[PDB]
């Protein structure tokens, strides 16, 4: 029921809900779109936008970054965040190296047409980077003002632990956060493995994709509707999935998800992230919206969170079947 | 092979996150167990006592299972130790035989109501 | 006796008064004024500045950043302290997070016209962030040149101590000084807790509100006079405590301090902000001032200063009746 | 619980605040007596004494009672560490009972002047 949450345990606090630009920003929707988007969740509270060097080759900063020059929003009440890994088609431009984190990151930069992200990200692990070069790049780049704080994802907690430990080591600064994918039909990591790290080393967790990139919604019940992601040119992977066998079971469990958003007086997607939020590990939601109206249906998600009660939820596992052994 | 340490009072012990795990159910054998103990600003587990004894309590883990009590060390406060690490009840019991002790068997009264009440005086 | 006293055990030389800006600057009083009470205290051997981001929304930074500009006063010889915690509406332009620590001073710096502060505080204490965090950053903002020291505001001794055993632990940078409350009715912390963090780490007391922001001075013995602070629009607060049950026991106890006063040839403002001064632990202390009258008779405080005895002490005591038990 | 470290000639020891305070009036329980030995560079107590014997000054305080001489530390030695550290003579006396002693009565002389001078050569 608290609007605003402490990213993990560090001092940046954060909108329980949060808008990326994937897809979306200087991809699907038109810049105008977006400005519009953005305006709204921020006259929302919302204070939480996420961004990444590979979305749109770049285009997505730059149209996150047109948007916040032209509203004249103050920077510190503001909270961006941007992930580096995919930066380019030469092999230096790729990774987790110190020559990748501190050039991804000042390009981004450049872009956003900002000074600093408040978190910079690692948008996936490296193999063939050490931990502490990572480490120390990350560190480097917070003591030069280039972001605030650091964080990890799609990192299995053993990375993340090796992160925090060579942190300690040699006295650099540890990762505040991982950004995990998590919904209904993908729950293992946030649920079994990263609570541990939350209570023992403070890493609180920012999920993405909260409607499986619009499948919980309930919008492809019946097929892939025109103008819908699955449709999008680039987007098979993501069509072949909701029409693959595995996709129909989804389907048809949506179905029985709908009777729970009927007895609790909300819509389907605003349940789908509403249950993301109710674990204390989840620190913020990032959503994801090709329009206004999805913006505005989603937020109202907050007010179904106190209606998850332990019946409730009990049930939903019930419908789901995959709840994650401990 | 993630390495632990372990401050027990000021003296620093460090092992592997396997080791400790041969024991399922001990204190430092149990994340959920040892969670209460750990120091996220310095990445150890900080227990505020007997440095003497916990040599052998880490040994144990190491060894895969002896549990031998150090020289200078008085036996009831190592007792109190493994108890404290719970070690469990079947190493402890393997201790005492070692440490000279077993038995402590014998059946009670009659339970025969009176034949239990003379088999007291007699 | 010695104008000139090190803050807490740090290099920093600091007069035993200083002069600060709540209130007053930027607000009550004209730009002119204010101007002419830094003029005066400057002139006088006054070297300590005090102000905040909160004061008069960052007008009172203004005002003080004018007056530097415009006196020409080599900068070296002055010693301006700003006060970081709340700094806007928005959720993250408050609190002793590492964004706002930075972004804080940063505006701070911006609106005084400087490049660094002195001493940077912590306006209070932030039970939302972990200390590790605040002390980087006040560590962070040092070794970037924007601050030469710092320091807390209405801290515990616990929360200092913990303060300087993180900075430690992880080879930072410990605060040297906490911005407390002390006046004759209001000295437990600083006669109770403080002494041992002097010795102990160090830490030196800077305090505020030595005549309980007029109370004290003797001018509300028979009512609220006009255009005094307890007048004020929006310190109703201030009015309600001078008129309330405890109001008139202290304005009682005034008129028996009065006699102490003139056996020591001194006006009461003088012998209560001299008295403030009695104490090792204490390094200075932080003056209010509605206009010139003021500022030339409080300074006159240094004077009687050699006069307070163990006897007078130990009088005054009886008066007050509420030493701290130690 | 604020942790305390104490440095005995090079040999670091930690334990929390709590700990010492639960005994007031020895030198590690009275912050005005320990004072002196506090190094602000380190944020530790240092002490320039014998390092066998503190393990056991320590656990006084951890047990809550219980003061054990090690087994390879000089009785002369020890006694010298339990009056720096100021344990108080109820608990050294109870030391040196344990360390097997006690006694030490007699009343003296008669006390009548002359029945005190009769009674000495006989
Ligand atoms: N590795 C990483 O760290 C990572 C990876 C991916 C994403 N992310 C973050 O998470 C965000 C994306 O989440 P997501 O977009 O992938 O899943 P969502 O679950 O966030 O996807 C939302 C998309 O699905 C559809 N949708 C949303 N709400 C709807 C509603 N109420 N009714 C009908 N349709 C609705 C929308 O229109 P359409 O169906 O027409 O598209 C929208 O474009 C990004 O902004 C990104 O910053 C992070
Ligand atoms: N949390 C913190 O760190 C904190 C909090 C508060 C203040 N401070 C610092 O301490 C300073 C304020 O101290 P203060 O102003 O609150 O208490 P004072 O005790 O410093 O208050 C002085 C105010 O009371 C009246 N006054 C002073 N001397 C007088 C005299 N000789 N005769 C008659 N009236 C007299 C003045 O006129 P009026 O009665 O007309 O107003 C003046 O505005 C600020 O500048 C600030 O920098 C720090």
């Amino acid at each position: 029921l608290q609007f605003y949450r402490n990213l993990g345990k560090s001092g940046l606090r954060v909108s329980c809900l949060g808008l990326g630009t994937w897809v979306t920003f200087g991809g699907q929707i038109t810049d105008e779109m977006a400005e519009h988007l953005m305006t709204l969740a921020y006259d929302n509270g919302i204070n939480l936008f996420d961004t990444a060097e590979v979305y749109a080759a770049g285009k997505a900063e730059v149209v996150l970054g047109n948007i916040i020059k032209k509203k004249g929003w103050r920077r510190s009440s503001l909270v961006i965040t941007t992930k580096i890994f995919w930066g380019g088609k030469a092999e230096t431009e790729r990774g987790l190296s110190r020559k990748h984190i501190i050039e991804g990151l000042k390009a981004s930069l450049e872009r956003l047409q900002l000074e600093y992200v408040d978190v910079v990200f690692a948008n996936r692990p490296d193999p063939n980077t050490p931990m502490e070069e990572t480490v120390r790049a990350m560190t480097h780049v917070i003591n030069q003002g280039m972001a605030m704080y650091w964080g990890t994802s799609r990192w299995s907690s053993m990375e993340i632990m090796e992160a925090y430990s060579v942190a300690r080591q040699f006295n650099l600064i540890p990762p505040i956060c991982e950004q995990a994918e998590y919904h209904m039909f993908q729950r293992e990591k946030v649920e079994v493995q990263l609570p541990e790290l939350f209570h023992k080393i403070g890493v609180g967790a920012m999920t993405w994709s909260p409607l499986a990139c619009g499948i919980v919604s309930g919008k492809y019940d019946s097929g892939i509707p025109p103008y819908s992601r699955a449709s999008l040119k680039g987007y098979q992977w993501l069509k072949d999935k909701i029409l693959s066998e595995e996709g129909r079971r989804q389907q048809a469990k949506l179905k029985e998800l709908q009777a729970i958003a009927e007895r609790l007086g909300c819509t389907l997607p605003q349940l789908a992230i509403a249950w993301c939020l109710r674990n204390e590990g989840v620190s913020s939601v990032l959503l994801g919206a090709s329009n206004a109206e999805q913006l505005m249906e989603n937020i109202g998600a907050i007010q179904v969170l106190p209606k998850l009660s332990s019946s409730i939820v009990h049930e939903i596992d019930s419908i789901l079947g995959n709840k994650p052994y401990s | 092979s993630e390495r632990v340490v372990i401050n027990i009072s000021g003296l620093r012990f460090e092992t592997q996150l396997k080791t400790l795990a041969q024991f399922p159910e001990t204190l430092l054998g149990d994340p959920k167990k040892r969670m209460r103990y750990f120091d996220p600003l310095r990445n150890e587990y900080f227990f505020d006592r007997n440095r003497p004894s916990f040599d052998a309590i880490l040994y144990y883990y190491q060894s895969g299972g002896r549990l031998r009590r150090p020289v200078n060390v008085p036996l009831d406060i190592f007792s109190e130790e493994i108890r404290f690490y719970e070690l469990g009840e079947e190493a402890m019991e393997m201790f005492r035989e070692d440490e000279g002790y077993i038995k402590e068997e014998e059946r009670p009264l009659p339970e025969n109501e009176f034949q239990r009440q003379v088999w007291l005086l007699f």
